[PDB]
RNA sequence: UGACGGCUCUAAUCUAUUAGU
DNA sequence: CTAATAGATTAGAGCCGTCA
């Protein structure tokens, strides 16, 4: 007869100052955080995606509903909640033909087909960009759906170009770094799912009862890669600094050459959260191992320490390492020999391959969120994903599956270490979800280095999101 | 910022709906009261006025304390035997008996 | 690549023993 | 160093559901 202890929800800031719990309900409410006054608009693609694009702008300016108000809460229109004008008025049409796109896509040679169309569509986005005098924020980037079925490295078709990857995204978000373009890809199938359908009559996709969330989603998208803040954190404590930790194999390579990336999160004292990367790839030349040498980790944590101290001027009273790995003596060595006397280092590993299922004993519901499983003084379960009381439903569909967390290096408080993961939950620019499963500062590091890794000629890459999610 | 004293002397006495902690406890009150005090609210949008009215009396669900007993899917073990044993058989077993 | 979650299938790398060193 | 026995520990890819 073990204990549970649970954990409350951290609620999120917005405009008027006013703290909710649910992102949705905080947008429909009081609205984005910051000012903008329009996002204009830039679309690459055939005739027929810019009419789908068209469509669906003019579609999501009048109020949107779901099925259930109460698991999905309506969509008022963009207007009504971003309080910013987005129609089919500040669009700039590049057309592609689609002669030359249906020409690439057959020469058998994945590598040789996704390196040609990504340098077919980004030569005309830096065209469009350098040589014109057009004010475009946001370039949306319609693409067929054959082209994203046929953009895989295990794709089959019905030297010098060979130091890339096999992805239309990766490659396109990598190749476009240097410029720095906020891009948005969308599929055809997406945006218009009622002509795309199958041998029966009905849509592939169908979103008919969740038009409000994909309205949501695509939305907020839009307003966070066009200079928009849409919320932030309440509670995050100042002079703390969260660090996360994501290794990533460059597979085509002669050595295999691990590689690192970071994301960065911290309070800025003028209430703003500052939320970037800090990644220049460092690699580990050594087949299967995830440890950085003491060289790179003394790098990237004096990098890191750095960018603290120049952003407020005082280095950080507790740092945070977050990562899925377990790190060995030498780094973790490495690491507090660039470190000061007042800062405390404290690394944590959070573990997703560990069975613990809890069962309710009589409904038909699963176990609440917050719930958490406190083994030690170093270790703990806690639940990401349950039953949420306010949107009357779970976060999952079977019975979820908790982090395992334990604090691997430093001193620390788990109820501490678990309350500031959980926090760290409510972050997902990405999307327009209640919670995320994990926290952000393990997600956009991972998105980070798997951007920057198909590539190789990338130097000093920027470190704002905007240009990677 | 200002105390109960520095209040209107003709407001005071009177009931007072609260709207320091958020803006939206205090809008269901003020539906809480309307409705109660039978103010005519004539809704002319519907499927929309509804919806709305229920966003708030909502948004502020939390949990209960009622106790709560859950199951798992451990075993837990009871009985150990009280002595691992390693018997020596030099060269006394095939040298690739494949134990298991 | 509009999100998220749950599964399944695959390579790796360490540590302890044994024979080819 | 390479060939097997395990336990413990990380990545990469692909598929399906989301409703009532
Ligand atoms: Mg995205």
């Amino acid at each position: 007869m073990k204990e549970l202890i649970y954990i409350e929800e951290p609620k999120i800031l917005f405009a008027h100052g006013q703290k909710c719990t649910d992102a949705r309900d905080g947008l429909a409410l009081f609205g984005p955080l910051n000012n903008l006054y329009g996002i204009k608009s830039g679309v690459i693609g055939t005739k027929q995606g810019l009419k789908i694009f068209r469509d669906y702008l003019d579609h999501i300016q009048k109020p949107i509903y779901n099925s259930n108000s109460i698991t999905r809460p309506m969509f008022p229109g963009f207007e009504a909640v971003f309080d910013c004008k987005w129609e089919s008025t500040g669009i700039t049409f590049k057309e592609v033909t689609n002669e030359d796109i249906g020409k690439f896509l057959y020469n058998s040679s994945t590598h040789k087909r996704t390196y040609d169309l990504v340098s077919l569509f980004i030569d005309k986005i830096i065209s469009a960009n350098k040589n014109e005098d057009e004010n475009v924020d946001v370039w949306f980037v319609i693409v067929p759906d054959e082209i994203y079925k046929y953009c895989r490295p295990n794709s089959v078709l019905p030297a010098e170009t060979y130091n890339y990857d096999a992805q239309f995204h990766d490659q396109f978000k990598a190749r476009l770094l240097k410029h720095t373009i906020p891009t948005q890809i969308f599929r055809e199938s997406t945006l218009a799912w009622r002509d795309f359908k199958n041998a029966f009559g009905l849509p592939i996709r169908d979103f008919s009862k969740i038009e409000g969330h994909l309205a949501w989603t695509i939305s907020t998208a839009a307003f966070y890669k066009a200079g928009g803040k849409p919320w932030k954190l309440s509670d995050v404590r100042n002079g703390v600094c969260y660090l996360g930790l994501v290794y990533k194999k460059v597979e085509k390579s002669k050595n295999p050459r691990n590689a690192c990336c970071a994301a960065q999160m911290f309070l800025d004292n003028g209430d703003g959260t500052v939320f970037k990367g800090e990644v220049g790839p460092w690699y580990n030349p050594k087949n299967g191992q995830y440890h950085l040498e003491p060289k790179e980790a003394k790098a990237l944590l004096s990098q890191s320490l750095q960018s603290y101290k120049e952003q407020i001027g005082e280095y950080p009273k507790e740092v945070f390492i977050h990562a899925k790995t377990r790190f060995n003596h030498q780094e973790w060595d490495a690491f507090l020999e660039v470190t000061p006397k007042e800062t405390n280092l404290v690394g944590v590993t959070i573990s997703k391959t560990k069975p613990l299922k809890l069962y309710k004993t009589e409904g038909d519901y699963t176990i609440l969120r917050g719930n958490a499983y406190v083994v030690n003084e170093r270790s703990a379960f806690l639940w990401t994903v349950g039953y949420v009381p306010k949107i009357q439903t779970a976060l999952s569909m079977e019975v979820p599956n908790p982090l395992f967390i334990e604090i691997n290096k430093g001193e620390a408080d788990i109820k501490q270490v678990l309350k500031d993961i959980l926090s760290l939950t409510k972050l997902n620019y990405n999307a327009c979800i209640f919670a995320d499963g994990e926290p952000v500062t393990l997600r956009f590091a991972d998105k980070i280095g798997e951007i920057l890794t198909a590539s190789t000629d990338i130097k000093t890459p920027p470190l704002a999101f905007k240009y990677y999610i | 910022q200002l105390s109960y004293d520095d209040i209107n002397i003709d407001i005071v006495r009177l009931n007072a709906i609260d709207f320091k902690m958020s803006w939206a406890r205090g809008l269901k009150d003020i539906l809480e009261a309307f409705e109660k005090q039978k103010v005519p609210k004539e809704v002319a949008d519907a499927s929309k006025s509804n919806l709305l009215y229920q966003q708030i009396f909502l948004h502020d669900k939390s949990v209960i304390e009622k106790e709560e007993i859950y199951d798992s899917n451990w075993l837990s073990i009871l009985s150990f035997p009280e002595e691992l044993r390693f018997h020596e058989y030099n060269w006394m077993l095939p040298k690739r008996f494949d134990v298991r």
